[PDB]
C-alpha cells in the first residue's frame, strides 16, 4: 500500500522538436467529440455534455466538478481529446516541405531516384562530427536540385515529370518539358488514351485541356506509405521511431484543444454564458466532418462531396492558421510587437509616486509614507527572537502602522487574513513554524527604480523609512544615477521577499 | 480468409516447422576460416 | 529510488526480534514504560515471532549447527526449520524438497531427537 | 569528476563580491529555518543583520565550491580564505 | 573571431548561436520555429536569456559557484556485522558435503 | 524476511543539527520506508545499518543539508515455495483467504489447486472436505507459489487494490490445520 | 492587470532587465520574475517529456516516471500554443545532485 | 479506449519491425538490435553498431556478426579508400529472414517432389538431413559425414546425397554468391572503363558499346556460375558410385522452391479453367522443363542499376530476346504420354488446351509448342488480384473493378449506363472502391482551370499502386499472427516451463491443449496467406 515516493532537483537540458503521429492523440484522448454541431446542451439546467465541450476535459466556471479530477480552478489545469477527420485532410504549416518530400521521390516507385556513389558521399558528408545549422540548409538544397536535372528513373521503370505546385492548397504536378521530337514509349500510350477520348466526344477536351496532372492528398498519403526506413535522412528526416516516419505531415487526427486554451467568455451587462471563436471553429469542423461520414453508402453522388472535403482543408488551415483567427494568433500576437522595442508586465508587490528633496536623509535610505506603507507588506517566519515583539504586532491590529495584515499557521490552511476580527487570543499560540507578513518599517531593503532606463546605474537599493504625508523623497546627494530633475515625476518603488534576494539586493546592487 | 482446420498434411508440416525452430534455439562446433576476409573477425571466430 | 542489488546474503528471522528489541529498547520499549507511524510494524512482529515457540536461547542456536552440519538439506531447507513444526513425524516431510528419499529408517529421526532438544 | 588536493590550486585566494552576496543570504535563510548560531548574539532582530555578525567572527561552517571548464572540481574554505 | 565580420542584424545575428528561443525572442516569429522542427533541431538551454524563459537559475554571476557545508563522517562507526548469519547458514551444507 | 541493498538521498531541516547525523538520518529513513512497499524489492520492515555516507551538498535557494547515502534495508519474502504459518478471515465462494497476523493479510489462496473435494456453500457452512474442514480464528499453514507485482493509482482524499499480493498452492497433506497431527 | 479601477502593479523592460543581469545577480531574478508574480508547477515524466494532469501522463499511463517541478506559467501556456500547432516542444531532465 | 484495440502499434511500423520480429522468435536481444538497425539507417559499419545503441560493446558486436554470417543474413562486402586503410559494410542480405518464415515449407516441397521413388526410408533419412542443413546455414561434406554413425551402410546416407544436387535445389558454395547486386556491377565494371591505352577520341558513344557488351558477357558468366555446374558434383573416382566431391560444400537454393510454389499459382489458374486431368497433363511438361525456366529469376540485371528512358526497350527487348530465345530454342520437343503414376496419344487433351488459349498460355511455334514466361505474368497478376476483391468485399465490388479496365478514364455518365443497375448504390461501392487507392482521381477541371466544383471525373489506371497495397498485407498479417502467439509464450511461459520439466491436476492439462490448438491454427494461418503473398511479390 501507498508505495515510496522519491524527490531530486531537476534542471533542463535542450529540447527535441518533432511530429506526433497517431499513437499519441488517441492515446492521449479522455473523451471523444462524436455527436455533433451545437454546443450538445442537455435542456434542463443547460449544462454541456460530451461533445466540445464537457465537464471531464476542462473547467470555465468556479464550481465545474471535472470528475477526471476535484478542486476545479485551483486544481485543475487541462485535459486532452481527439477528433475523427474523414479523409486525410491536408495541412497547412508543412505544406511548403510537403512539396520537397515530395520533390526528390520518384512518382512511379514512391522511392528516391538518386544513384549509388551520390548517395554515399552525401551521406558521408552529414555525418561529419561537428555540423553547421547552415550545412543541413546547404546540403538538403543541393540533394533536392540534383533530381531537378536527372530525367531517368532507376529501378521501378519508367519516370514522370517535377513538380511546381500550381495553383490555393491545391497542388498539381506538371508532366512538361519532354524530349523535343523524340516519341517517348510512355508518349505513345500518352497520346494512345486520348484517341479513345476526343473520339467518343471531341467537344469538351479540344476546349480545355494541358492541365497535366495533380495529386490528391489521399494518394499522396499512400504514396509516403511505400518508403520507410531506407534512407529519410536525405529528406530531413531521422529516425530513432518515436514518430511513424513521414506519414505524420498530412491530418488525420487532431488534438482538440482544453478548455484551459479558450474559455467560455463570462457574464456580460446581462446574465448569460459566452462562447469564445475557438469553441465555434471546432463544433463547426465536427459538422462537416460527420457530413462525408455519414453519407457515402447511402446518398449524394461523385462531384458533390468532393469540394465539400475541398472546403474542409480549407476550414482546418484556417483554424491554425473580425479576423476570425482563433489560434495561429494569439501565439503570434500576444501582448507584444517587435520594433526593436518590446512591451513587458508583470511587477506584483509595488507603489508609484512622485518626487521631492530633503537634506536630511542619508544616502542609500529611503523615506516610505506610512499610507503607502500600510498596504506594503512582507513575508517573515518568526523563530527564536521574533517571538516576543512579533506576537505583540498582532494584538496591534492592521490599522496603526506597527501591525500585520496577515496570518499563515504551518498546519497549512487556506490563509488567516486578520482584518475581520479575532485577533486577541490568536496571538497567545503563535507556534514556530508560522508565517506572519509586517508592515513595512526601518530597517528593511528596498530597491528603487525608474521607468525610463538607460543604464547600469538606474536600478540601486536603499534602506526604506516612515514618514508622514505622501511622497517619495531621497536625498538630494544623488540626482545624477535617474537624472532626477525632479519637476514631480513618476518614480518606481520595488519590495523583494525572501531572505536570500534582499540580502543579494543590499549587499551588492546596494 | 476462410481455412479453418483443413489439412492434416499441412498440420505435420506446422508441427515440423516447430520442431525445427526448437533445434535452432537449442543449438548456438568448428566452423573454421570459412569466407572470411578480415582479420580481426576471423581472430574472434577462432574461439 | 536507487536499488543495488537484488538480494543480499539470506536472513532467516531470529536476530530480527533480537534488534527489533534495540528498536524497541530505543523508542518507548512499549509494555514496560506503559505504566511515529513506527507502530504498525512494532506491534505485528515481536506479537507474530514470539507466540510461536512459548506454546529464546544464546548458544545452543550457534550451537545447533552441529549434527545440521553433516545433512546435505543445503540452504533453502536449513533456515527454515528453525521455527515450523519441530520434531514430530509427517512435519517435516512437507519442508524439504525431495523429502524421505534416499536416507530414512534411522538418520532422520536424529533430526526428530534434536530439534526435540530446543525445548 | 575527481576533486583537486588541498595541496594545488589554480584559482585566486581572495573572494568574489557574488560569494559574499550568497554567503550572508544563505546563512541566513538558515536562521529564519531555526538553526543554532555560533556567535554570541546581542539584543536585536532579524535574520539578517545577526548574519553580518556572524560573519564578522568567521563562525561560518561552509566549504565554498568552485568550477572549472573542465570538471577539476576545487574544495575552498570560508574561514581560511582572507579578505 | 569567427574569422568573418558578421553581427548585431537579423541576416547576420545568426552565425554561432544556436538556440532557436533567444533568435525568436529578440527578432523573428514564424520562420525559426519551423525551420528547427523541419531540420530537427537539439541543441540546449544554456544561456541567460534561454534560462530566464523556464524558469531557472543562472550559471554567472552569484551562481558560478556550487554552496557546501560538509558533514565529515567517520569512517568506523559505518560498518557493523552480519548477526548469526554466515556461521549457521553456509556451515551448514560444506560439512561432509 | 531478506536484506535488501538501496541507495538514496536524505534531507535534514537545521532543527536537526543539534543531535548527530547517523541519528537524524535515521529517523529520515524511517518516515521514507517503514510500512510502505517497496516496488519489486518486496515489502519492507525496518532499518538496519548505514555505509559510503559522504559530505552533504547545499542548493542555493534553501539552506538545508542534502546527504546522498546507501543502506540496508530489511524487508519480506521468504522465497517461491516457502511454507508459513497463518490464519483465514474472511470469505467468498472464490477460495479462503488467509492471513498472517503481523505482516498482511494480502496472502490469499482460491480454490483450484486445492484437495479434489472441496467445495464452497452459500448455507453459511465455510467449506467441506470428504477430510472435515475448518474456520476462521483457528491457525493454518499456507504455502507459496505465485506472486505478482502492479502499479498504483492516484490518491484521492476524503477496486484493485493489489500493491503486494501472494497466493499458493495447499494440496500437499497436513496443510490449513496444525492439531491433524500429533 | 494594469492601470486603475481594477487593480495597479509596475513595469520591468527588456531595456531595465540588462541592469539586473550587469549586477551578476541571479537569485533577485528568480523571486521577482517568478515568485513574485506567476508561480506554478507541471507534471512531466523523463520519457516522452510532455505536460500532463496528477498522476497520469495520459498517452502513457505510468505513474511512476513522473516528476513534478516548478515553471513559470507563461511557459506552459506558450508549450499548449505550440504544441496545438504541429510542432514537439519536447522537455527532458537530467539530476542536479550525485556529483 | 484503453488502448486494447492496438492502434498504438497499428502507425509506425511499415516494412520494418518485419524483420526484426522473425529475428526475434530466432534468437532475440542483440540479434534483433543489429538486423533491426541495420534496416532503418541501411548500409551500416561496424563501429557505427557501437555509437548509436551503446550496445554493450564489442561483446555483443563480435558474438553477432559471426552469428549472422553463419546463417549468412548480412551482406558482407569490403573496400577502402583514396585516402588509406580499410573500410567494411554491411547490409540486410537478400531474403534470408524469408527463408527462416519458410523453412519446412522448403523442406516440404523437397520431401513431396522427391518421389518417382516410392515410399522409402527416405522420409526419416533426409528429414535429419536437410534439417541440419539450414540449421547450420552451411555444411561441409566430409565434417557432416563423420557425424554419420560408423559400422553401417556410409552411402545409404548417400545414396541420396549425390541425388541432393539433383538438378536445382542444393548447390556448392562459391565465393562471392552472397553479394550487392549494385556493387558486384561496379567492381566487375572494372576493367571495362580502365580498359583503352588513349585509343583514339573518336565516337564517344562507342564507350557506351565497349563497357556495356563487355559487361553483359562477363556478367553471364557470373550468374550461371551457381546456375549449372556438373564439375563438382558429378566426379565419379573408380571403385565405386557417382559421389559428391567430399571437399566442395553445399548450399540450398531459390531456384526450384521458388519454381514449385509458382506452378502452383499456374495450376491453381489452371485447375480453375481446366478438369482435373488436363491440369495434370500441363504438369507433367512443367516438371521437365522447369530447369532451364528462369522465370522467378527473369530481370537478375534490374536491381543496382538504371534501365533508361530511350534504351529501355533495348535494355528490356534485350531481356524479352532472350526470354525469346532459351524458352524457344532449349525446350522439349513434343512427346507421348511420357510415364505417370487414355491411352495412345494424349496430344489431343493438349488441343482442346489449346483452341482454348485466353486468358494464358498456349502460345505455338511450327513444329513445337510451349508456354510463354513473359506475356503469362500479366494475366496471372489479373485473375489473383480479381480473386482479392471477390474473397474480401462482395459481387459488387468485383464488376466495377473491371469496368474501369475495359476502357480508360471516362466519367460518370457511360460508367452509370454501362456498369450494372442503380445511381445510389454504385456511388455507394464506388467511395468503397476509392476508399484504398487503386482508381486515384483525375486531374482535370471542366473549363475553371482548377478553380472550383463541377468539373470533370475520370478513373484512371495506377497499376504498382494497386500492388503496393497488397505488399501491405505482407508484414501486419503475419506480425500481430505471429506476435499475439509469441506474447501466447510468455503469458503462459510459467506453464510451460512446467510441462518442460515434466516431460497432474484437472486445469492445468486444460491451458495445455489450449496454447496447443492456438499454435497449429495460427500457423496454419501463416502458411496461408503466405502462398497468397509471394504471388503479389512480381509486376
Ligand atoms: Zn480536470
Ligand atoms: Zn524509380
Ligand atoms: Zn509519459
Amino acid at each position: 500500500k501507498e508505495v515510496v515516493v522519491s524527490e531530486t532537483p531537476k534542471r533542463i537540458k535542450g529540447l527535441e522538436f518533432s511530429a506526433l503521429s497517431a499513437a499519441d492523440i488517441v492515446a492521449q484522448s479522455e473523451v471523444e467529440v462524436s455527436t455533433r454541431d451545437l454546443f450538445d446542451l442537455e435542456k434542463d439546467r443547460a449544462p454541456k455534455a460530451n461533445g466540445a465541450l464537457d465537464p471531464k476535459m476542462g473547467v470555465s466556471s468556479s464550481s465545474l466538478e471535472c470528475a477526471t479530477c476535484h478542486g476545479n480552478l485551483a486544481s485543475c489545469h487541462g485535459h486532452f481529446g481527439h477528433l475523427k477527420l474523414a479523409l486525410p485532410v491536408f495541412h497547412i504549416g508543412y505544406f511548403k516541405a510537403t512539396i520537397q518530400i515530395l520533390q526528390g521521390i520518384c512518382k512511379n516507385c514512391s522511392a528516391i531516384l538518386l544513384s549509388e556513389t551520390d548517395k554515399r558521399q552525401f551521406l558521408h558528408e552529414l555525418r561529419r562530427p561537428g555540423v553547421d545549422n547552415l550545412r543541413r540548409m546547404g546540403i538538403l538544397k543541393k540533394i533536392l536540385d540534383q533530381c531537378k536535372k536527372q530525367r531517368r528513373c532507376l529501378h521501378c521503370g519508367a519516370l514522370n515529370g517535377v513538380v511546381k505546385k500550381a495553383a490555393a492548397l491545391k497542388i498539381i504536378h506538371d508532366t512538361f518539358r519532354w524530349v523535343g521530337k523524340k516519341s517517348a514509349p510512355e508518349k505513345d500510350i500518352w497520346v494512345g488514351e486520348w484517341k479513345e477520348v476526343l473520339a467518343h466526344n471531341p467537344e469538351l477536351e479540344r476546349y480545355v485541356k494541358r492541365c497535366m496532372d495533380d495529386l490528391n492528398p489521399l494518394k499522396t498519403l499512400n504514396l509516403f506509405k511505400q518508403i520507410k526506413s531506407a534512407d529519410c535522412e536525405l529528406l530531413g528526416i531521422d529516425a530513432t521511431v518515436p514518430s511513424g516516419r513521414p506519414e505524420t505531415y498530412i491530418w488525420r487526427y487532431l488534438p482538440a484543444p482544453p478548455v484551459c486554451i479558450r474559455p467560455s467568455v463570462m457574464m456580460q451587462d446581462s446574465p448569460a454564458s459566452n462562447e469564445d471563436d475557438l469553441t465555434v471553429k471546432l463544433t463547426e469542423i465536427v459538422w462537416t466532418s460527420s457530413l462525408i461520414k455519414a453519407g457515402l453508402d447511402k446518398g449524394i453522388s461523385i462531384n458533390n462531396m468532393m469540394e465539400h472535403w475541398d472546403y474542409l482543408q480549407l476550414t482546418v488551415a484556417m483554424y491554425i492558421n473580425k479576423p476570425i483567427r482563433g489560434f495561429c494568433q494569439r501565439l503570434k500576437g500576444k501582448q507584444g510587437r517587435f520594433r526593436g522595442n518590446l512591451s513587458g508586465k508583470r511587477v506584483d508587490f509595488s507603489g508609484r509616486t512622485v518626487i521631492s528633496p530633503d537634506p536630511n536623509l542619508s544616502i542609500d535610505e529611503v523615506a516610505v509614507p506610512d499610507r503607502v506603507a500600510k498596504v506594503l507588506t512582507y513575508p517573515e517566519k518568526v523563530t527564536r527572537y521574533n517571538r516576543h515583539k512579533l506576537q505583540e504586532l498582532i494584538v496591534n491590529g492592521p490599522n496603526v502602522h506597527p501591525g500585520a495584515n496577515y496570518l499563515l499557521k504551518r498546519n497549512e490552511d487556506a490563509r488567516r487574513n486578520l482584518r475581520y476580527g479575532d485577533r486577541m487570543k490568536l496571538a497567545k499560540n503563535l507556534q514556530i513554524g508560522d508565517v506572519v507578513e509586517r508592515h513595512l518599517e526601518d530597517g528593511d531593503v528596498v530597491l528603487f527604480n525608474r521607468q525610463p532606463s538607460l543604464h547600469r546605474l538606474s536600478i540601486l537599493s536603499h534602506y526604506a523609512k516612515i514618514r508622514p504625508w505622501r511622497t517619495f523623497r531621497l536625498n538630494e546627494c544623488v540626482c545624477t544615477p535617474y537624472n532626477a530633475d525632479f519637476d514631480g515625476d513618476e518614480m518606481n518603488l520595488h519590495v523583494p521577499q525572501t531572505e536570500e534576494a534582499r540580502a543579494e539586493a543590499i549587499n551588492l546592487m546596494g | 480468409p476462410i481455412n479453418g482446420p483443413i489439412t492434416n498434411k499441412e498440420r505435420s508440416l506446422a508441427v515440423k516447422y516447430i520442431n525445427f525452430g526448437k533445434t535452432v534455439k537449442d543449438g548456438p562446433x568448428x566452423x573454421x576460416x570459412x569466407x572470411x576476409x578480415x582479420x580481426x573477425x576471423x581472430x574472434x571466430x577462432x574461439x | 529510488m536507487k536499488v543495488l542489488e537484488e538480494r543480499n546474503a539470506f536472513l532467516s528471522d531470529y536476530e530480527v526480534l533480537k534488534f527489533l528489541t534495540d528498536l524497541e529498547k530505543k523508542h518507548l520499549w512499549d509494555q514496560k514504560s506503559l505504566a511515529p507511524e513506527l507502530q504498525g510494524i512494532t506491534r505485528n512482529v515481536v506479537n507474530y515471532l514470539s507466540i510461536n515457540k512459548n506454546f529464546m536461547s544464546d548458544e545452543s542456536f550457534a550451537e545447533l549447527m552441529t549434527k545440521l552440519n553433516s545433512f546435505k538439506l543445503f540452504k533453502a531447507e536449513k533456515l527454515q526449520i528453525v521455527n515450523q513444526l519441530p520434531a514430530n513425524m509427517v512435519h517435516l516431510y512437507s519442508i524439504v524438497e525431495e523429502c524421505d528419499a534416499r536416507f530414512d529408517e534411522k538418520t532422520i529421526e536424529e533430526m526428530l531427537e534434536i530439534i526435540s532438544g530446543y525445548a | 569528476e575527481k576533486a583537486i588536493p588541498k595541496d594545488q590550486r589554480a584559482t585566486t585566494p581572495y573572494m568574489t563580491k557574488y560569494e559574499r552576496a550568497r554567503i550572508l543570504g544563505t546563512r541566513a535563510l538558515q536562521i529564519s529555518m531555526n538553526a543554532p548560531v555560533f556567535v554570541d548574539l546581542e539584543g536585536e532582530t532579524d535574520p539578517l543583520r545577526i548574519a553580518m555578525k556572524e560573519l564578522a567572527e568567521k563562525k561560518i561552517p561552509l566549504v565554498i565550491r568552485r568550477y572549472l571548464p573542465d570538471g577539476s572540481f576545487e574544495d575552498w574554505s570560508v574561514e581560511e580564505l582572507i579578505v | 573571431y569567427k574569422g568573418e565580420v558578421l553581427g548585431i542584424t537579423r541576416f547576420g545575428l545568426s552565425k554561432m548561436r544556436d538556440s532557436v528561443l533567444q533568435l525568436a525572442s529578440f527578432e523573428k516569429t514564424t520562420d525559426h520555429l519551423f525551420d528547427a522542427a523541419f531540420y530537427m533541431k537539439k541543441d540546449a538551454v544554456e544561456g541567460v536569456s534561454e534560462c530566464i524563459i523556464l524558469g531557472q537559475t543562472m550559471s554567472i554571476g552569484t551562481g558560478s559557484f556550487k554552496v557546501v557545508k560538509g558533514t565529515n563522517i567517520s569512517e568506523k562507526d559505518l560498518v557493523p556485522k552480519r548477526c548469526l548469519f554466515e556461521s549457521l547458514s553456509n556451515e551448514a551444507a560444506l560439512k561432509a558435503n | 524476511f531478506i536484506l535488501s541493498k538501496i541507495a538514496d538521498l536524505v534531507r535534514i531541516p537545521p532543527d536537526q543539527f543539534h543531535r548527530d547525523t547517523i541519528s537524524a538520518i535515521t529517523h529520515q529513513l524511517n518516515n521514507k520506508f517503514a510500512n510502505k512497499i517497496i516496488p519489486n524489492v518486496g515489502l519492507c520492515i525496518t532499518i538496519y545499518d548505514l555505509l559510503t555516507v559522504e559530505e552533504g551538498q547545499l542548493k542555493p535557494g534553501d539552506g538545508s543539508s542534502y546527504i546522498n547515502v546507501t543502506f540496508r534495508a530489511v524487508v519480506f519474502k521468504p522465497f517461491l515455495g516457502e511454507i508459513v504459518t497463518g490464519w483465514i478471515s474472511k470469505c467468498t465462494a472464490e477460495g479462503i483467504k488467509v492471513s498472517l497476523l503481523g505482516i498482511f493479510d494480502d496472502i490469499f489462496i482460491p480454490q483450484n489447486m486445492l484437495f479434489e473435494g472441496c467445495y464452497y456453500t452459500p448455507e453459511e457452512s465455510a467449506w467441506i472436505w470428504p477430510k472435515l474442514y475448518f474456520d476462521v480464528n483457528e491457525k493454518i499453514r499456507f504455502r507459496i507459489e505465485r506472486e505478482v507485482f502492479v502499479d498504483v493509482k492516484p490518491k484521492s482524499p476524503k477496486e484493485k487494490p493489489p500493491a503486494y499480493a501472494l497466493l499458493g498452492s495447499c494440496q500437499t497433506d497436513g496443510m490449513g490445520l496444525v492439531s491433524w497431527w500429533e | 492587470t494594469e492601470g486603475r479601477s481594477r487593480d495597479g502593479g509596475l513595469r520591468l523592460g527588456e531595456m531595465e532587465r540588462d541592469c539586473v543581469i550587469a549586477y551578476g545577480a541571479s537569485q533577485l531574478l528568480l523571486e521577482r520574475l517568478m515568485i513574485s508574480s506567476d508561480a506554478f508547477e507541471v507534471d512531466v515524466c523523463d520519457k516522452c517529456g510532455l505536460m500532463g494532469y496528477s498522476g497520469w501522463c495520459t498517452t502513457c499511463k505510468s505513474a511512476e516516471n513522473i516528476i513534478k517541478m516548478t515553471i513559470p506559467y507563461a511557459a506552459k501556456l506558450l508549450f499548449q500554443e505550440l504544441l496545438s500547432m504541429n510542432i514537439a516542444p519536447r522537455l527532458r531532465l537530467e539530476d542536479i545532485f550525485q556529483q | 479506449v484503453m488502448t486494447i484495440s492496438s492502434l498504438e502499434q497499428r502507425t509506425l511500423n511499415p516494412d520494418l519491425f518485419l524483420y526484426k520480429e522473425l529475428v526475434k522468435a530466432h534468437l532475440g536481444e542483440r540479434a534483433a538490435s543489429v538486423i533491426g538497425m541495420l534496416v532503418a539507417l541501411g548500409r551500416l559499419s561496424v563501429r557505427e553498431l557501437v555509437e548509436k545503441i551503446d550496445g554493450m560493446d564489442v561483446d555483443s558486436v563480435k558474438t553477432t556478426l559471426v552469428s549472422l554470417t553463419q546463417l549468412r543474413c548480412v551482406k558482407y562486402l569490403q573496400e577502402t579508400a583514396i585516402s588509406g586503410k580499410k573500410t567494411t559494410y554491411y547490409y540486410y542480405n537478400e531474403e534470408g529472414i524469408h527463408i527462416l518464415l519458410y523453412s519446412g515449407l522448403i523442406i516440404d516441397e523437397i520431401i513431396t517432389q522427391m518421389r518417382v521413388n516410392d515410399e522409402e526410408e527416405h522420409k526419416q533419412l533426409v528429414a535429419e538431413i536437410v534439417q541440419n542443413v539450414i540449421s547450420l546455414g552451411s555444411l561441409t561434406v566430409e565434417d557432416y559425414l563423420s557425424s554419420v554413425t560408423s559400422d553401417s551402410m556410409k552411402y545409404t546416407i548417400s545414396s541420396l546425397f549425390v541425388q541432393l544436387c539433383e538438378m536445382g535445389y542444393l548447390i556448392q558454395i562459391s565465393k562471392l554468391h552472397y553479394t550487392p547486386i549494385e556493387d558486384l556491377w561496379q567492381f566487375l565494371y572494372e576493367k571495362h572503363y580502365k580498359n583503352i591505352p588513349r585509343n583514339s577520341p573518336l565516337s564517344d558513344l562507342k564507350k557506351r558499346s565497349q563497357a556495356k557488351m563487355n559487361a553483359k558477357t562477363d556478367f553471364a558468366k557470373i550468374i550461371n556460375k551457381p546456375n549449372e555446374l556438373s564439375q563438382i558434383l558429378t566426379v565419379d573416382p573408380k571403385t565405386s558410385l557417382r559421389i559428391v566431391k567430399p571437399t566442395v560444400s553445399l548450399t540450398i537454393n531459390l531456384d526450384r522452391f521458388m519454381k514449385g510454389r509458382r506452378s502452383k499459382q499456374l495450376i491453381n489458374l489452371a485447375k480453375t479453367r481446366v478438369g482435373s486431368v488436363t491440369a495434370q497433363v500441363y504438369k507433367i511438361a512443367l516438371r521437365l522443363t522447369e530447369q532451364k525456366s528462369p522465370k522467378i529469376r527473369d530481370p537478375l540485371t534490374q536491381t543496382g542499376l538504371l534501365q533508361d528512358l530511350e534504351e529501355a526497350k533495348s535494355f528490356q527487348d534485350e531481356a524479352e530476346l532472350v526470354e525469346e530465345k532459351t524458352p524457344g530454342l532449349t525446350f522439349n520437343a513434343i512427346d507421348l504420354a511420357r510415364h505417370l503414376p487414355s491411352a495412345s496419344l494424349i496430344n489431343s487433351h493438349l488441343k482442346i488446351l489449346a483452341s482454348s488459349n485466353f486468358p494464358f498460355l498456349n502460345e505455338t511455334k511450327p513444329g513445337v509448342y510451349y508456354v510463354p514466361y513473359s506475356k503469362l505474368m500479366p494475366v496471372l497478376k489479373s485473375s489473383v488480384y480479381e480473386y482479392v476483391i471477390a474473397s474480401t468485399l462482395g459481387p459488387s465490388a468485383m464488376r466495377l473493378s473491371r469496368c474501369i479496365r475495359d476502357n480508360k478514364l471516362v466519367s460518370e455518365k457511360i460508367i452509370n449506363s454501362t456498369a450494372l443497375m442503380k445511381e445510389k448504390d454504385i456511388r455507394s461501392t464506388l467511395a468503397s472502391l476509392i476508399r484504398y487507392n487503386s482508381v486515384e482521381i483525375q486531374e482535370v477541371p471542366r473549363t475553371a482551370d482548377r478553380s472550383a466544383s463541377r468539373a470533370v471525373f475520370l478513373f484512371r489506371c495506377k497499376e504498382t499502386h494497386s500492388y503496393n497495397f497488397m505488399r501491405q498485407n505482407l508484414e501486419w498479417n503475419m506480425a500481430n499472427l505471429l506476435f499475439k502467439k509469441e506474447k501466447l509464450k510468455q503469458e503462459n511461459s510459467t506453464l510451460l516451463k512446467k510441462a518442460n520439466r515434466d516431460d497432474l491436476l484437472p486445469s492445468e492439462l486444460n491451458q495445455l491443449k489450449m496454447v496447443n490448438e492456438r499454435e497449429l491454427n495460427v500457423f496454419a494461418r501463416l502458411s496461408r496467406l503466405l502462398s497468397l503473398w509471394e504471388v503479389f511479390q512480381m509486376a
